[PDB]
């Protein structure tokens, strides 16, 4: 299951 | 061992911020990316669980999770926060109706999706252990 | 409207006891008596709310919780608690998936629904307060 889910990441503070 | 009660405590202690994140992501994506999950490994972090992935999980557990598919289909996001807690070979339903409802939580907390993701993952780090 | 937040905080703090009561009454009645409600006046107390009465109450413009009857029908009681709070004609949905699940919560308290009901009402009398 875990191989088929997708991380939700912050866009981040882009430089 | 302890992750179920630790996750439950974290959800109860953070319903408003979790609802704000849930609604912010609903505004952004609807259900186009799937259902929000909390993957506890290797560290606790948010994931999206595509419908196809949840079906495969249910098939591999011989339909023990059939009710989860229906809960996902019928969730009312204006009222109910829905998330899939992912432990060690085990999943836990997160479904609650916060006060105020999720759209108001997002407006009142006043943080964007990035800041909600960051603060919630920081709060889970070390408090939920698998 | 302050009662909504007071009731919501009471629910967050009392999920195990509310889940045990929810499951015990469900073992007795299923949905045959309607939805478990908490009527806050004159003091907070549990009441059964027939489906037809919930629908008419919710159709008033002060409520209009979208698809509420579907939420009530779709709640899976072996996983999740659902009740409604009622204060001066206004509905607040109570919904949460506790840890451990409601059948375990009830088994841990034993066969004393009456004592659990009395305990929760006594607590509510000092914890949802104008």
């Amino acid at each position: 299951f875990r191989e088929n889910v997708n991380a939700i990441r912050p866009f981040g503070r882009r430089p | 061992s302890k992750w179920r009660s630790q996750l439950d405590r974290f959800v109860k202690e953070n319903q408003q911020d979790l609802a704000a994140l849930f609604w912010g992501l609903w505004l952004e994506n609807g259900d186009s990316q799937g259902t929000i999950g909390i993957d506890l490994q290797p560290t606790p972090h948010f994931v999206y669980c595509p419908k196809d992935a949840v079906e495969k999980l249910n098939n591999n557990v011989e339909n023990r999770l059939q009710e989860l598919l229906g809960i996902i289909e019928h969730n009312q996001p204006e009222i109910e926060v829905l998330m899939i807690g992912i432990g060690k070979g085990e999943i836990k339903l997160i479904q609650f109706a916060p006060e105020p409802p999720p759209p108001v939580c997002f407006e009142q907390v006043g943080k964007d999706i990035d800041g909600l993701l960051e603060l919630l993952e920081q709060r889970m780090s070390g408090e939920i252990v698998v």
